[PDB]
């Protein structure tokens, strides 16, 4: 059972009672 | 769903997931995209409470849905500090020296923004920018300075939102398992990204609908990150074409509590993007505010005022403790 984020992903940042999304992207291109 | 704050809040995130549609038409896919609907929403507001006519409007139907008044209810719902858990946000408006302002204006934005308007001598800009600044930064324990860079001489308002969040993870991760590893921007294009690893207990689920793998990294707080990785880093226009509120909600609802021991590796990283936001939200159907024909006359009847411009900045830093994510929206305001 296995998780690797080695290829771009979508990203968001909320919170759980309001599934208020505060900060949304996409990670391309670490540095 | 059923909720004030809830509707509010997926009104915000609908212009979010619109505005992230927007940012795709202008982005190689070996682009970072990273912005938050809720700095961009306030500082929005603010324009709004000021605007009449067809920009009110636009404005409006951007914003979806007194729609204003459960907006301050949803901000003071999310900015908490608590043990590993930091949300704050702060609206700035300043305004031109010798500039009369509607007082319904300014004690409908001290209200719902929490913002006092100070005045500034934007004719004398170094000092202007220096004083704005200096200003932004008292009231943010120094997480902002040099939020402005630049005010011309006819600029008659400036309105500021930023916001910061900083987050432990409900399970952080050990240093000592931190490597370098190859991290794929493509089929051909890899580099060597320090990339942290632990067991924990994750929610995730495959979706295959979009084949794509889910996963859900609690912060302390009451909130989370959620990353998608497509499978194929082709399928990720698919990916991002498919992002709103119903897809959030789905996303969600397939997250069990899976809570048998997951096999996680993740980047850790400090990326940030700056966005001129004019064209996108121009698509999305508020182009009448930065006409030289658009109506901001409930802030004055002293001067015909446009958007002249609006940033958006913004940034992202995960570690083995956690994760820090700053954004910035200026607005800028002239004859």
């Amino acid at each position: 059972p296995t998780v690797t984020v080695d290829r771009p992903f979508v990203v968001l940042i909320y919170d759980e009672k309001t599934r208020a999304v505060i900060f949304m992207g996409r990670v391309a291109d670490p540095k | 769903k059923k909720s004030k704050t809830q509707r509010i809040a997926s009104a915000v995130n609908g212009l979010g997931f619109r505005l992230y549609k927007q940012v795709l038409g202008g982005a190689g896919p070996a682009d970072n995209i990273f912005f938050s609907p809720l700095s961009i929403a306030s500082a929005l507001g603010v324009v709004t409470a000021g605007a009449n006519g067809s920009t009110r409007a636009e404005l409006d139907t951007a914003l979806g849905f007194k729609s204003m008044k459960y907006f301050a209810r949803l901000n003071g719902a999310l900015y908490k500090r608590s043990a590993g858990f930091e949300l704050m946000g702060k609206n700035v408006v300043f305004s031109k020296k010798g500039l009369w302002l509607y007082r319904q204006f300014t004690r409908t934005v001290a209200h719902l923004f929490k913002s006092n308007v100070r005045s500034v001598d934007f004719g004398d800009s170094k000092n202007a920018v220096e004083l704005m600044n200096a200003y932004i930064e008292k009231v943010t324990s120094k997480k902002f300075p040099d939020v402005i860079s630049d005010v011309d001489t006819d600029t008659s308002l400036v309105i500021v939102n930023v916001i910061y969040f900083k987050g432990s993870w409900g399970n952080k991760f050990e240093p000592d398992l931190t490597k370098n590893v190859r991290f794929w921007v493509n089929s051909s294009y890899s580099m060597m990204v320090p990339t942290m690893h632990q067991r924990a207990k994750l929610s995730y689920t495959q979706d295959r609908k979009l084949r794509s793998t889910v996963v859900k990294l609690p912060y302390e707080g009451g909130a989370s990150m959620l990353v998608i990785v497509p499978h194929r880093t082709e399928d990720l226009p698919k990916v991002e074409e498919s992002v709103s509120q119903e897809q959030l909600e789905e996303w969600l609802s397939l997250l069990g509590p899976s809570n048998h021991y997951v096999q996680l590796s993740l980047p850790k990283f400090k990326i940030s993007v700056s966005y001129d936001l004019k064209a996108y939200l121009s698509a999305m159907g508020m182009s009448s505010m930065f006409s030289y024909g658009a109506d901001l006359s409930r802030i004055t009847g002293m001067q015909k005022l446009h958007v002249d411009k609006i940033t958006h900045k913004s940034v992202l830093h995960v570690n083995e403790e956690g994760t820090e994510a700053k954004a910035e929206t200026v607005v800028g305001i002239m004859a």
